């Protein structure tokens, strides 16, 4: 004669969707953060949770697509305020620079003039300005475009606006909770154990990059190769690992910036002469880390791959520059790095040429694009790389030896490897249960 | 233990945190930012839940309390397993799995023996 | 019967599943909040900062502030936690001069509601009064 | 001693107005998309409510007066961000376009040179410009908001539903041959409208729901000659309708980052676009609808149907936007008659003042290829204008009148579950 | 007195009017409601002006918020429905020392709140253990019978 | 052996700063739809509201720190941009124009002060340029190096038109607060703005006060009750501003004499501009009016009481404004619709031991001291007048040798904080916290 009690306050959780906001650390105008308002607890709490197993899939995270919107909607709304450059989309005259230019840089750096109007609508200026010609189209000689003039809107990216990423911290609302995985070793696609419950994550960067990580959490004690289906080539494989190596990248012309009146209080930044000599950018991998690094991954995708098999790594295909090159952003400019140095070797101080640019679409989209002024001075940044983004070809003939290239450029990749240990889920108060009792 | 620390333990253990696991379901410039938005629809989201299984509660009789009885008896169809059970050797999660499919039933049947409760309480104030 | 199955029965017989119609409105909030946010990717309309998105969450909350207000007055005349409670004001014939038998057969709870629309207000000042009268008697 | 007891969850409601959501199929680069996100039911359920007598005015009814103003929203925001066409307002200098032509097309397109911020030419049709003092400007150059719609935008119709937010409730009226006022005995409860493609015309009625078993008059006052009179046929009518000329696009630089989408040459011959409606049913169709309309007049009351009357291209003759092009189609030859394969020539115009608004006005780019659309008329839309001989004309314009045509059944109410009632019991 | 009129009373006295405060704000969603019939549709002019329609809208949320805290603890704590209840907690010396009559009279609500903030989530975390107990008690007498 | 008891209801309160709601009258939505103070700020004041006298308790006020004040300046700064988002914008007559002296029938006074510009305008066609006119006041138009001129906000910002349909005309705004909050006031008479205040009322709602805009001398707020109150932050500092609450009032009768008419210029479609016309009659100078005897007598009250912080064998001196843009060296109101700004120095010159003031039209107006906006005043057709109370003078001090033995005080300031503390300095916004626990002799 059992009956029915019902109880509230009942410890389960189902998976679920749920709205998730910004917290930080407080003390960090910078895009990412400028209303996150929410300080993390100054000591986060977390609950270990034994006896308790829990399924996490990598793949199906609703928390990377909600980082992905995030991130997409923020950079909208940064630049939906700013001048637009509707204005510089006229017929461009141009020559190259000559002036102390060293060889890698010939054809690379131009001098352009235009003719553009001022505060008034009734008069015109004749202006200058360098440019690089990645974002320079050929009219039929001299005669030059922008870029994108029959393509996107082009938006100049305010001054003062910095793009270096801060921390976030995702924090559920109350009701929700989010589960993490601490079991080391973990791939991100089946059960775990050692779980935990917080209130918030780890801080996450929203760094920006193609083919190679940088500034992302390290795995602990080994190389771990995640990917969907190892099996299918479609997939990318993310490698995460344990210890960073080094890179160095500069931008070591010494520039200038100068500052154009148009319209009614409106400004456009533009190159100006280059101070001292003119060199090409690079980017500095210390070279026995990176052989070393190499040959640690390559032994951990022999558990896959074969330990008499051929492991290579070659060049990635061709394609737009954010596919073939490893892009990143250094005190808010652009790189675009040749990585061929890096990826040539086969299994069984490196220094990398770079190019700039100005006139970005990104995200993988056309119709809009945005113009990052120039910053005055040289630029010099360090970053660990914390794990690599790689492909595999075919394998169908002489399966014995297999190639792995950079690949993917699918921005969620760059979430999925800091979001692989958080999973969310919703917490279900009310149960019932039989006992001895009535009323 | 803490919040969901619990998870781990038996139902009969598990019962000694259900206060602890209530109090975490509700926990000057403000322009339209994306950062904004989201935390005000979020808060909107946990209060609408609290409230669904408030309400459900009250239908059910056992407002207020964190544990209380009905006069619904107990179906072998639902699960007939012994209370050593359910209530030990089994934690809360794996009871929900077990008997997950007949949640509504048991709502259903809840919400009528409360209605049926109130009819009664209202007959006996009405004769005299 | 349904939701609104019992509209045309008798305010007698619909005095009965009293629970689908107080259970519908957080049920029916919630469900529809949950379809939304897993529902193929459109939040970013939401985000768009625009008067849509304001005016989506504007109705989220006024559904709920009228809830509230229904559970909030049932507090202030001390019916809490009941679908249904007596109470300790008499009924005036000025309101209704028909019987009991007279209402609660052969009429609907939407023809009741009509006739006796304008005495909500003061009826519901009288409940109030009565209450604060018994909070002052203990 | 009665006392009064306090009901919560009473099943009751009232009138109301709330702004009501957009659900829509999984199917759903289309204007509607953004705003019907959330995915209809996929079962959708209704309640039939026993013996509930409720009360329903078509006429007045905040369910259409949503509707139009969420149509206009979205045009208007899918056109907002795209090219202004101030810049082409300068003087063209046109030629006659004979080459390879019929004589009904004489003079309808003309060959338009012009100069740019450069010698530039592209086409026109006639009803899109005005002649001055070979000179043409754009028919609203210095007076309107000209701009063009970006290419990429779809305006096909998608069914789309309406559906109450949580604590509204839509009733149905199901009464066969239902009047579209009054009370109605036959009334379910649902969750959301039925599809309803918001599509747009003047005159004729396409693409709506039948009505069963009967050719359906309504109106909001049958004598008021004031009024339209809508009329909805249990039997569609299939129209065949076309433009036969094989078309090609052109882009020309109007401005920095700017273009417009010209017309180009005509590939083949130039013949006049036309719409076919079979001739039998047709005569079936308006026989039925006398006969219904006599119920109002008198059984031996003369009945006539009359062409048109004055007023703006889209009232006078019949329209439509199939294939994302505007048609203007002669309606004389289906309303000349009385009772007691027939072609429509059709024009083609690209500046349309959609929604009868001043000022503005949006600009069709052309299709290339050929256009071939199939639909079903549905409805009609009348005027009524010695007693023996009644006359009706084609009418239209006011957009309501059309929204109302499928939102007739549906009404829009909030559920109230706080009451009371005496009884014999005290605390 | 009206609204916390019994703000300058001792403990005591002013205790005999919490229900004046107490109905003026467990009747704050209430009167919202009866503003918005004085001036009704008003709201439409201010839905269109977002950031000022945002901050009202923070402020009517975090109001429904205020009110829920506070009917949660009464009822995890067991004094639902009540203005004054007992429970069964011992009072800790170290969260005040001084006698009843010198607490209750001679002090006002004002300078006791100030004199054992420090205790607040102490005693509330003790208020919500006894009444946890309490309900597994009755469990057992229910089983008993 | 005592037990924990609790309370619901406990009369507590915190310092707190929250969201306020702003209410009116509602009479005056009925009366004007078109004053952007009551289209917003719709929600009814109740008729009859009540204070509630707090016996025997003490609270600390701040009217420096009042966050009230900054909610208020904050409100007014979005509602009054929101009106302006929809208006037709001016981009295009930011040209060059042609412009020559307006010579008709005028006055020595305004010998140069009116001008008469032209321009090329393209409307039609994009061709066929048309020149138009317009009349301008010299403060808005600026001259590139003879008849070589252009609009003053051409390098710093596009200049919106105000719409209108658009009244600004200040109405009592009433700030209430939300449930679960309340306001305290501070009653006292002769109050300093801060520290202990002895008289303290609760309140839902604060009297209305009318968002009136000025500079250098407060317009249409409350009196003193029954002495002149001088205070500020640091009375010791020169860094301060000086508020000072009059008893009574003063009258001033202000006025723009000239007869104007208007043209109006289509730039688009639907996009208008309303220029100045031709004027009708002769020209004369705007100006204000101030009885002689009362301004006197005025001042004496003010420094009677001024003395009390620098004694009586001490000179006390009024001079005029220091240098600076027009907002803040010129008295500047907004009077029927049109913008003012009054020399002052007519006033602030006297020493202690029928004033005519000549005022200037702007229309191109850059308010609250923000740079990148701008609005364009529409004008109006007519003559202008307006008799405001005077209510209050904003002054600053000056700074010195060490013993100077005299102190001179000027017509400063500018912040229009200030003047949203002249009213709000009497409130402050707690929050109840009715729920707590003491110590008793029960158990359940
Ligand atoms: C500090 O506080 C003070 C307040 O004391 C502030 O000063 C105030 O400022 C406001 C804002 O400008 C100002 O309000 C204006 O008042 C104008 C006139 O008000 C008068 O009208 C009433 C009633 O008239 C009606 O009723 C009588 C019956 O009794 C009829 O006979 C009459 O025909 C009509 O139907 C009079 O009672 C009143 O009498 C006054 O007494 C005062 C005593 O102290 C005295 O000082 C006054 O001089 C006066 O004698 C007035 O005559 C009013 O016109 C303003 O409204 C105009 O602008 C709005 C903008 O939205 C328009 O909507 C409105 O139609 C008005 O516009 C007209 O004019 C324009 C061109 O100028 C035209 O294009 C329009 O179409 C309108 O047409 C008018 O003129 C036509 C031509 O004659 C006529 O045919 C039309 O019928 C129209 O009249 C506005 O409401 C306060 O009056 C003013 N108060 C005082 C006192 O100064 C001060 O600013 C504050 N501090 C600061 C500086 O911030
Ligand atoms: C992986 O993680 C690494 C480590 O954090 C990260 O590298 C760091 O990148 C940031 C951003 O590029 C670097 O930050 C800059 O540092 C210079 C340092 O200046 C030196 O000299 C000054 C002399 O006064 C000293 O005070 C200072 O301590 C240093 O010795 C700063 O000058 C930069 O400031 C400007 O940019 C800021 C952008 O946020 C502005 O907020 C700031 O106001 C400055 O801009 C304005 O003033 C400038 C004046 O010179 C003017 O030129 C500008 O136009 C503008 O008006 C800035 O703080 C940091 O040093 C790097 N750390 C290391 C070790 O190299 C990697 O970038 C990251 N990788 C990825 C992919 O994210
Ligand atoms: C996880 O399971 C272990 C048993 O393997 C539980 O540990 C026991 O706890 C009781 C408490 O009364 C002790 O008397 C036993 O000696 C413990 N067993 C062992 C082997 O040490 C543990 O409590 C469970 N976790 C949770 C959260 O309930
Ligand atoms: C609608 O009215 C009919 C009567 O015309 C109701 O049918 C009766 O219901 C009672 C039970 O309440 C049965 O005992 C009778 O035998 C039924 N009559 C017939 C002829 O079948 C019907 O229930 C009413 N609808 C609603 C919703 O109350
Ligand atoms: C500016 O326009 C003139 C027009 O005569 C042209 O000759 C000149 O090359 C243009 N200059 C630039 C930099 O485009
Ligand atoms: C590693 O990934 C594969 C493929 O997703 C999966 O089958 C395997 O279970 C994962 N390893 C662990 C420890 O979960
Ligand atoms: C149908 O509508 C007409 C409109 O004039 C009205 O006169 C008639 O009474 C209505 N019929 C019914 C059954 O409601
Ligand atoms: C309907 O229209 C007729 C005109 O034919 C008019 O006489 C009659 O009064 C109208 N009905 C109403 C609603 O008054
Ligand atoms: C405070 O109020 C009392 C009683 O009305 C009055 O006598 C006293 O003068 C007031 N004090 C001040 C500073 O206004
Ligand atoms: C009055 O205000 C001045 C302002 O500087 C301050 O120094 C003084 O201490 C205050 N006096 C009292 C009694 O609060």
């Amino acid at each position: 004669n059992l009956w029915v009690t019902v109880y509230y306050g009942v410890p389960v959780w189902k998976d679920a969707e749920t709205t998730l906001f910004c917290a930080s650390d407080a003390k960090a105008h910078n895009v990412w953060a400028t209303h996150c308002c929410v300080p993390t607890d100054p000591n986060p709490q977390e609950i270990h949770l034994e006896n308790v197993t829990e399924e996490f899939n990598m793949w199906k995270n609703n928390m990377v697509e909600q980082m992905h919107t995030d991130i997409i909607s923020l950079w909208d709304q940064s630049l939906k305020p700013c001048v637009k450059l509707t204005p510089l989309c006229v017929t461009l005259q141009c020559t190259n620079v000559t002036n102390n230019i060293t060889d890698d840089m010939r054809g690379e750096l131009k001098n352009c003039s235009f003719n553009m109007t001022t505060e008034l609508r009734d008069k015109k200026q004749k202006v200058y300005s360098l440019f690089y010609r990645l974002d320079v189209v050929q009219i039929n000689n001299k005669e030059y475009r922008l870029i994108n003039c029959n393509t996107s809107a082009i938006t100049q990216a305010c001054p003062k606006v910095s793009f270096e990423p801060i921390p976030i911290h995702y924090c559920a609302p109350a009701g929700f909770a989010i589960l993490k995985c601490k079991d080391k070793k973990f791939n991100g696609t089946g059960p775990c154990t050692n779980v935990s419950t917080v209130q918030c994550t780890h801080g996450i960067k929203p760094v920006v990059s193609t083919q190679l990580l940088l500034n992302g959490s390290l795995a602990e004690e080994e190389v771990i190769i995640r990917s969907e289906n190892i099996t299918n080539n479609a997939k990318n494989i993310l490698v995460q690992l344990n210890e960073s190596v080094q890179i160095n990248c500069t931008r070591p012309n010494n520039n200038t910036r100068k500052s154009i009146r148009i319209g009614p209080g409106q400004w456009f930044y533009a190159t100006g002469d280059i101070i001292g000599d003119i060199r090409q950018a690079h980017c500095n991998v210390s070279k026995a880390t990176w052989n070393e690094t190499l040959g640690k991954v390559v032994k951990q995708l022999r558990k896959h791959f074969g330990n008499n098999t051929i492991i290579r790594f070659a060049n990635s295909s061709g394609g737009d520059l954010e596919v073939t090159t490893h892009s990143f952003n250094c005190g808010g400019e652009f790189f675009y790095c040749n990585t061929s140095g890096l990826f040539n070797s086969t299994w069984i101080s490196i220094t990398l040429p770079c190019r700039i640019k100005q006139i970005i679409n990104m995200w993988q989209r056309i119709g809009q694009a945005m113009y990052a002024p120039p910053i005055q001075g040289v630029i010099r940044c360090v970053s660990n790389i914390t794990g690599l983004i790689l492909t595999r070809d075919g394998g169908s003939t002489n399966s014995t030896t297999e190639t792995f290239r950079p690949g993917g450029g699918d921005m969620r990749d760059n979430w999925r490897s800091e979001l692989y240990k958080y999973k969310v889920v919703k917490i279900e108060p009310l149960g019932v249960a039989p006992t001895r009792c009535k009323r | 233990l803490g919040f969901l620390g619990a998870a781990g333990s038996t139902m009969g253990a598990a019962s000694m945190t259900l206060t602890v696991q209530a109090r975490n379901l509700l926990s000057h410039l403000l322009k339209l930012t994306v950062w904004g938005i989201k935390q005000l629809q979020a808060r909107v989201l946990a209060v609408e839940r609290y409230l669904r299984d408030q309400q459900l509660l009250g239908i059910w009789g056992c407002s207020g309390k964190l544990i209380c009885c009905t006069n619904v008896p107990w179906n072998s169809t639902w699960s007939n397993r012994n209370l050593s059970e359910i209530w030990d050797n089994m934690t809360w999660l794996q009871w929900d799995k077990e008997i997950s499919n007949y949640t509504q039933i048991i709502y259903g049947l809840l919400e009528e023996s409360q209605n049926q409760q109130e009819k009664n309480e209202q007959d006996l104030l009405a004769l005299d």
